[PDB]
RNA sequence: ACGGAAGGGCACCACCAGGAGUGGAGCCUGCGGCGCGCGCUACACUGACGGAGCCAGCGAAACUCCGUCGUGCUGGGAACGAGGAAUUCCUAGUAAGCGCAAGUCAUCAGCUUGCGUUGAUUACGUCCCUGCCCUUUGUACACACCGCC
């Protein structure tokens, strides 16, 4: 499978998600454009670019 | 005369907090502008980075060698200037904790003999330090005075 | 002490505030005969800056911080007499 | 600035003594009701679990408490950083065997440090689960403290909760003195038409003073304002020895 | 003066009128806060109540649901 | 009569007295030399001071150092303290300032631990 | 003399402290 | 023989019943002796 | 041409120092025997979080790196790993016993596989650190899994966290110890193999994570 | 007086990521009336050994080096192979490992408290779950925003 990476912008707080998952932000870098929502696990600071197998499915909530 | 930091809202004019945490006087305050840390600096010869927002009221202590007075902040919020009583500056990154360099300036200072001296005009550490200082908007130059008139 | 500063508050107190005799109190030196040719010599400062003038109030909130400065001699003999001179930091 | 700390109990033991000659008192009354105290609980040194659990029901037992750990912390430096955390209060638990038998008091900025002897423990975590602690700001109630010792014990043991509760503000602490001996009970209730039905939750025991120094926790130089006297020959016959 | 000259490092120096001290020379109460001009109070006659919202109630054209909701409400307002 | 310098330095309860002073290389430790020192891992932990600067800044000097208190570890760290400060006290009063700050430039470039302690106790949570 | 140890005010200098 | 201090004061059903109705008459009564905001 | 001269006595102090430590004056070599030039991350996105760019001595450096949320990632990558690798009942400060470890680990992987030693490591984290993950959502009491994706932090905790715990269940009590274990596990995470337990784990659990998402 | 709804904060009696115990066997102060459980101890190559080295602090072990076995009720130590259901505790010089002192009117010798030595992993965010708390007149004096629980 084609991994891509992909740079997070902004994490969003206030949205109702799974303790330990934080929503995020990312856009990829192949183009500098498109951007998507995923919800990563672990601790996530601004600008570290992080691995996506899946491309194209967006996030929601984790209830 | 009581050793800390005091912070109020400015929404609604009350004391939000007392915060305490040094051990000795402090003398130069700045909030940052990229991240709005605090960057207090007090006479125990500490410089103390406070995260005040967020649940979580972070602190983090740098210990310069001498007494220090005088701090500023670059205004991309990513390093910390401050003076000392050693006649020196200091430059800390902030979200590091490492130096990058330290300017030693006590020797191109000239304060003046006073007229109610017995010692020397140069060896006499008057004020052989700088009491205040300001970053430049690009980032790169420093300009420092203090109590003498240089 | 509100109504009763009329009585105590006199010569012996208010001079009770002056650099020698704190010097002497917090036993920096011998006595006031050679406090005031040390702090006249200009070996001795209060807070950040140096003080010459051996007629100075130290305050409440400074009597903390009333200490020599580094790079002086008696400053290193002091420390060279308890052995403990740490050369790092000029003395 | 060990200068300022000893210029600052120096004039404390003068304003002690000054007040014990011209007799809330006078260490406590800069801060009576302003300032909400902060309480940090301590172990003794490498604790048992059970006294651990003990701990987080003291914790738990009065707010704006942190239980701080306790494992090669130096008692002088400890209780001054304490001092620049510039917190108010410390609890110290020592323990024997898993049943805890000393809990020391100390109002650590230049203030006094009480010890308490803690007789007959009963832990919640080891009885009875039924949900977590109320924790509202309490009440507190007091049952015949009237000796001098009385007051000053009440004085530095009630200036440790939340200052100024509510009326709705449910929980209720007391202090009973059977004879000195200080029982310790705490209980939530509501009010029924007929009258009122308690609930005890929470800790249970019952502590007796036995040394109350004027100086801090860590001198051992400091001047007894009061401790008891065991080997009198009439030690069994009053009480607030 | 004579106190801080004492116990300080530094030195200390210390018909018809005007004044060199101002505010401001252009502002001069047209600079004037607009809640301190005016404020949306109470009712001035009992046919009506108006909140401070800004809006205005008459107990004449409130239907009866709403007017024993504007009765609760200044319960809660008078009883916190 | 020789130009002698003095320092100190401490990890959490060793203690390291350095006399920096003009001699002709040697480095000891309780007059054994600097190649045997206890641990044996961390020789290098005590070899970087004199090794960032390189042994040219120390052909000159001789180097004896006392050391009494604490375990193998913060002895050690101890020692690597007292040799970084006694050379950057010794450039400071006897050569060029310069060369001073350039030593200390390279060691807070290194890490500043090599030259002052955070030697301030704990957060109260 | 332990209390005056705690207080012991690291700089006090006399002319008998030279040797 | 005799015997230097009285004993640790054993809880018993009669001293916890004379606690709880000493609490619920002092409740009863409201008066919880607190601090206050001043 | 060019040239530039700074010391011009040969420099030899009184005591005799090794001629090993006076040639690692020139370059500071991992053990004086592991250049961190040259070592660079194969992988994108582990960069500033794994940390081959400062020549430490030995994997020693007490310094405070854990009073902050993220400066825990940077402290150098091998200290990370000797540092999770110290940890057991049988071993708590046993810190010097986990270096001396990790020293005959990473001779021994030179003297069979010669990368060098700290190439061998990064890109054995990289290969290891797993890329998606699942979460039990809720559900009010159902047992469905949920597809999340790691930061780069939690990819090289695991990763080290993984291979430790990997060479204990290697050698916990047959032929061989700690040592020679970190060394082949660390090698075939390290080409890739699919023999080890840590990747192993990795493909077993991108695989779950496949498999509900 | 009684509910409800909305907004907001906090917490290892919460989520999260882990770590360490309890519970398995023997000795045990106590609490019950044999059970509970607090410490102490054994069970693991992190091993056993055999030489050699070396550092503390109140008032010398762990450790390091050099040699010998050996994956076996093993040499560990007849029994004994790391302990289920569950449960408890814990966020940095902390968990934990290690010894050394003392015995400070209450408790403690089976132990208690101090002292140092070595020293980590993982969160450091979130109110989604468990709950706890607060508010629902903004008055607080600018600018801005909200604007009938």
């Amino acid at each position: 499978t084609p991994v891509t990476l992909a740079k997070v912008i902004k994490v969003l707080g206030r949205t109702g998600s799974r303790g330990g998952v934080t929503q995020v932000r990312v856009e990829f870098l192949e183009d500098t454009s498109r951007t998507i929502v995923r919800n990563v696990k672990g601790p996530v600071r601004e600008n570290d670019i992080l691995v996506l197998m899946e491309s194209e499915r967006e996030a929601r909530r984790l209830r | 005369d009581n050793f800390d930091i005091h912070v109020w809202s400015v929404q609604t004019g009350q004391l939000l907090d007392a915060l305490s945490g040094h051990e000795g006087p402090v003398s130069c305050l700045s909030f940052s502008q990229e991240n709005s840390v605090l960057a207090s600096a007090s006479w125990d010869k500490t410089i103390r980075i406070w995260s005040i927002f967020g649940r979580s009221q972070q602190v983090e202590p740098i210990e310069v060698y001498s007494d220090v007075l005088a701090l500023s902040m670059r205004p991309d919020g990513k390093e910390v200037a401050v003076s000392t009583l050693k006649g020196q500056i200091s430059i800390f990154n902030i979200e590091d904790a490492k130096q990058v360099g330290n300017i030693d300036c006590r020797k191109d200072i000239i304060s003046g003999r006073f007229n109610q001296d017995r010692f020397t005009a140069k060896n006499s550490e008057r004020s052989k330090f700088f009491t205040t200082i300001h970053y430049s908007f690009d980032g790169m130059a420093i300009v420092a005075g203090g109590n003498n008139n240089s | 002490k509100i109504s009763d500063l009329e009585n105590k508050v006199t010569v012996s107190a208010i001079c009770r505030r002056r650099l020698p005799v704190i010097m002497h109190r917090l036993k920096m030196a011998e006595t006031i005969q050679d406090a005031v040719k040390f702090i006249e010599q200009g070996h001795v400062r209060v807070g950040p800056n140096l003080i010459n003038d051996p007629a100075y109030l130290v305050t409440r909130n400074m009597e903390d911080y009333v200490t020599w400065v580094d790079n002086s001699k008696i400053k290193k003999t002091l420390l060279r007499y308890r052995n403990q001179i740490d050369d790092f930091d000029f003395s | 600035m060990l200068r300022r700390q000893a210029r600052e109990r120096r004039e404390y033991l003068y304003r002690k003594a000054q007040e014990l000659q011209d007799s809330v008192d006078d260490e406590y009354a800069a801060t009576s009701g302003i300032m909400d105290p902060r309480i940090i609980v301590t172990t003794s040194r490498d604790p048992s679990t059970r006294l651990s659990q003990f701990a987080k029901e003291i914790k738990l037992l009065f707010p704006n408490a942190v239980r701080l750990n306790r494992g090669n912390y130096v008692m002088p430096n400890l209780v001054d950083a304490c001092k620049k955390s510039g917190t108010t209060d410390l609890v110290v638990l020592h323990e024997h065997r898993g049943v805890p038998t000393s809990l020391t008091i100390s109002h650590f900025p230049h203030g006094p440090t009480a010890q308490f002897s803690l007789h007959n423990v009963v832990m919640r975590h080891d009885i009875i689960n039924a949900g977590n602690q109320s924790e509202v700001n309490p009440h507190l109630i007091f049952d015949n403290f009237t000796t001098a010792l009385g007051k000053r014990v009440v004085c530095i043991l009630k200036h440790l909760f939340n200052a100024g509760p509510k009326k709705d503000s449910e929980r209720v602490i007391t202090f009973a003195n059977r004879g000195d001996f200080i029982s310790v009970r705490q209980h939530v209730y509501v009010r029924t038409r007929e009258g009122v039905e308690i609930a005890e939750v929470g800790p249970r025991f019952e502590m007796r003073l036995f040394e109350l120094r004027l100086g801090t926790l860590e001198n051992k130089d400091a001047d007894v304002e009061w401790q008891l006297r065991r080997f009198i020959r009439t030690a069994n016959k009053k009480d607030y020895l | 003066y004579k106190l801080d000259v004492l116990s300080s490092v530094h030195f200390v120096p210390k018909t018809i009128s005007m004044e060199d001290a101002q505010p401001l020379y252009m502002s001069n109460a047209s600079s004037l806060a607009p809640q301190e001009i005016y404020n949306v109070g109470k009712a001035e006659k009992d046919g009506e109540i108006r909140l401070k919202n800004g809006v205005a109630m008459s107990k004449e054209e409130l239907t009866r649901e709403d007017k024993n909701r504007l009765r609760r409400a200044l319960k809660r307002k008078r009883s916190k | 009569a020789v130009p002698s310098v003095q320092t100190f330095g401490k990890k959490k309860s060793a203690t390291a007295v350095a006399h920096v002073k003009a001699g002709k290389g040697l480095i000891k430790v309780n007059g054994s030399p600097i190649t045997l020192v206890e641990p044996e891992i961390l020789r290098f932990k005590v070899y970087e001071p004199l090794l960032l600067v390189g042994l040219d800044k120390f052909s000159n000097i001789d180097i004896r150092v006392r050391v009494t208190g604490g375990g193998h570890v913060s002895q050690v760290y101890a020692i690597r303290q007292a040799i970084a400060k006694g050379l950057v006290a010794y450039h400071q009063k006897y050569v060029d300032e310069q060369s001073k700050n350039e030593l200390k430039k390279a060691f807070t470039s290194y890490d500043r631990t090599l030259l002052i302690a955070d030697s301030r106790r704990p957060e109260p949570k | 003399l332990r209390e005056k140890a705690k207080e012991r005010n690291p700089d006090e200098y006399y002319h008998a402290m030279h040797s | 023989f005799d015997r230097t201090a009285k004993p640790v004061p054993v809880i018993t059903s009669e001293v916890t019943e004379s606690l709880e109705d000493m609490i619920r008459r002092r409740i009863q009564d409201s008066n919880f002796d607190d601090l206050q905001r001043r | 041409d060019f040239e530039v001269v700074e010391e011009f006595t040969p420099v030899v102090l009184a005591t005799p120092i090794p001629e090993e430590v006076q040639q690692a004056q020139t370059e500071i070599k991992l053990f004086n025997k592991w250049s961190f030039e040259e070592v660079e991350v194969k992988d994108a996105s582990l960069v500033d979080y794994v940390q081959v760019r400062q020549p430490i001595f030995v994997a020693h450096t007490a310094g405070r790196y854990a009073n902050k949320r993220f400066r825990k990632a940077q402290c150098p990558i091998i200290e990370r790993l000797t540092n999770s690798l110290m940890m057991n009942g049988r071993n708590n400060g046993k810190k010097l016993k986990a270096v001396r470890i990790i020293k005959h680990t990473l001779d021994i992987i030179n003297v069979l596989t010669d990368q060098n030693p700290i190439q061998v490591v990064v890109d054995a984290i990289t290969n290891t650190g797993p890329r998606e993950d699942t979460t039990r959502v809720g559900g009010g009491g159902a047992a469905r899994r949920q597809a999340v994706d790691v930061s780069p932090l939690r990819r090289v905790n695991q990763a080290i966290a993984l291979l430790t715990i990997g060479a204990r269940e290697a050698a916990f009590r047959n032929i061989k110890t700690i040592a020679e274990t970190l060394a082949e596990e660390l090698i075939n995470a390290a080409k890739g193999s699919s023999t080890s337990y840590a990747i192993k784990k990795k493909d077993e659990l991108e695989r779950v994570a496949k498999s509900n998402r």
